[PDB]
C-alpha cells in the first residue's frame, strides 16, 4: 500500500495472514466469511464483494441454501419517497426448516414476529438467538454459521461462514 | 373509567420510549409495523402514508 | 419471616383456544406456552395490554378480566353468567 516493511514480518488481512520472504509475501488461501449487504435505498453487495443496484418493488429472495435447505431469506421492497428512484427496504423474512419450519419476520421498527406473534427480546430458543445490540438494532444468530442485522430503516446484513 | 396514574398534558401523547411527545412525531402502527412520522409507502396497487399518527391509505 | 407469603406468578388456562397456557410473571411480563410476548396480544378472544404501562390487563371475551401479578395484586372480574 505504498509503504515498506522489513522481512519476516506478518501483516494480517481480515481474511488471513501473509509473511515477507525474499521480497515475496507468502500467503494462505483459506476461505473467509462473506457478507451480503443491503442499505440505503436499493444498493446491494454480493458475497463476492460485488456492488450493484436494483430498484424493484416486490418480495425478492436475498439468500438461500440451495443444495440442502437449511434456511432461506426473503427481502420485501417498496417505494420509499416521492421519487420513483427511491426503493427502500421495509421488512425481511427468515425461514428455518430445521425448527418447526417456523417463519421469523423483522419489521420496520426494531421489532420481530415469530408466526405472527410479537416477541420481547431476547429469544433464546434452542439454536437461534435474537437480541438487541446497542438497544437500537436487532441481531439474529442461528447456530454459529449465520448472523443478521437490523431491518428497521433498511440496513440488512448477513454473515455466512465458509461451510456454505 | 377515570383512572389514576402517571399521564402528561393533553398536547403530549405517549411514545414507546418512556417520553411522551406531540402528535407531530407520533408514529403509525399499520399492520403492526412501526412507521416513522414521514414514511411514504406503496405497493403497485395501493398508496399509503403516515402523517401525524394516523395511517392514510388510498387505492 | 415465616408469616410473609406473597404471590409470585399466576397461571391461566383457556380450553377454548388451543387449550393454551398463559403465565403472568413476577415482572409485568407474560408468556404463552413458554414464549415471551410483546403487548398488546390481540388473538381472537383474549386481549392483553398494559393499563398504565405498569400493569397488565387480560380480557377474555366480555365476561372476564384480570390485573397485574408482578408484585402480587391479582384481581378478577366475573360477570353474572358464571
Amino acid at each position: 500500500s505504498g509503504k515498506r516493511y522489513p522481512p519476516g514480518t506478518s501483516l494480517s488481512r481480515d481474511c488471513n495472514t501473509c509473511i515477507c520472504r525474499n521480497s515475496q509475501w507468502i500467503c494462505s488461501n483459506e476461505e473467509c466469511p462473506g457478507e451480503c449487504l443491503v442499505t440505503g435505498q436499493s444498493h446491494f453487495k454480493s458475497f463476492d464483494n460485488r456492488y450493484f443496484t436494483f430498484s424493484g418493488i416486490c418480495q425478492y429472495l436475498l439468500a438461500r441454501d440451495c443444495q440442502d435447505h437449511s434456511f432461506s431469506i426473503v427481502i420485501e421492497t417498496v417505494q420509499c419517497a416521492d421519487d420513483r428512484d427511491a426503493v427502500c427496504t421495509r421488512s425481511v423474512t427468515v425461514r428455518l426448516p430445521g425448527l418447526h419450519n417456523s417463519l421469523v419476520k423483522l419489521k420496520h421498527g426494531a421489532g420481530v414476529a415469530m408466526d405472527g406473534q410479537d416477541v420481547q427480546l431476547p429469544l433464546l430458543k434452542g439454536d437461534l438467538r435474537i437480541q438487541h445490540t446497542v438497544t437500537a438494532s436487532v441481531r439474529l444468530s442461528y447456530g454459529e454459521d449465520l448472523q443478521m442485522d437490523w431491518d428497521g430503516r433498511g440496513r440488512l446484513l448477513v454473515k455466512l461462514s465458509p461451510v456454505y | 373509567a377515570c383512572l389514576e396514574g402517571c399521564f402528561c398534558p393533553p398536547g403530549l401523547y405517549m411514545d414507546e420510549r418512556g417520553d411522551c411527545v406531540p402528535k407531530a412525531q407520533c408514529p403509525c402502527y399499520y399492520d403492526g409495523e412501526i412507521f416513522q412520522p414521514e414514511d411514504i409507502f406503496s405497493d403497485h396497487h395501493t398508496m399509503c402514508y403516515c402523517e401525524d399518527g394516523f395511517m392514510h391509505c388510498t387505492m
